[PDB]
């Protein structure tokens, strides 16, 4: 399925994923569309910080269901 | 509400004045239509207001685009708002 | 910065402990208000620390909270993010 | 000299340049301390979107000034 991840600004990637992949491999995903680390991606759902060992299927992120991303710089 | 349309509508008016060096005078939103995204926290919107706004001191008509993305998350809230266009009629 | 502002950021740290904790706190009042503020050209920082007097069995009780609020705005946008950074008896 | 990136959530990094540094050069910073990409990073100061080709000096950005950084996501 295709599902959203948007910044703050309202700035939008699409990424192509399966309720199967992980939080990393969609930063992952991330890092190869737009090119930001995964160390700095903070995943933002359903009002919870997304951790990088759970699925989206764990935290029911249906078909175009959207996530929200906020840069750590850490 | 027509107060939080008011302050976009003067919102962009600051920011569109800032982007020109322009001095336009907010008069009032005589037309406000927008598109609203929802979702289980965040709400994004595009507003698509038309303004009443005074260019020489009389007044003239402008149609604002004003980009609103409110996004929250346990502990927190984001309110992020953007003028994305300004153009009259 | 004023007492409006301080008792919506003091109601939303109680609002946002409520549901981080799934606790059931009756706001109450602010009592004291301490604040760092950098307030850079175009964009202010600020963690509020507010002791606060909420009612968590149904009678009165102290906590202190603090909320991190940014605001930054640039030519065509402004961005206001909030965060509640802790909430300790 | 020294200058502090912040993102709009507050997440902050300092990086050492120099007034005849160009801001390619501190993106290029950015892209080494923290692993952004130059063409990601939008760079604020002074209520104004940053030009690569442009210097710290023409923006006016003296010693220990802050920018904001925010994503565009290309």
């Amino acid at each position: 399925m295709q599902i959203f991840v948007k910044t703050l600004t309202g700035k939008t990637i699409t990424l192509e994923v399966e309720p199967s992949d992980t939080i990393e491999n969609v930063k992952a995903k991330i890092q190869d569309k737009e090119g930001i680390p995964p160390d700095q991606q903070r995943l933002i759902f359903a009002g919870k910080q997304l951790e990088d060992g759970r699925t989206l299927s764990d935290y029911n992120i249906q078909k175009e269901s959207t996530l929200h991303l906020v840069l750590r710089l850490r | 509400n027509s107060l939080e349309i008011e302050e976009l509508a003067r919102f962009a008016v600051d920011e569109h004045n800032k982007k020109e060096n322009a001095l336009l005078e907010f008069v009032r939103v005589v037309k406000a239509k927008e598109q609203i995204w929802e979702m289980d926290a965040s709400k994004e919107t595009m507003y698509y207001l038309t303004l009443e706004a005074k260019d020489g001191g009389k007044k003239k008509l402008y149609e604002a685009k004003v980009w609103v993305k409110m996004t929250h998350w346990i502990g927190a809230m984001n309110n992020f708002k953007e003028l994305q266009e300004f153009k009259p009629v």
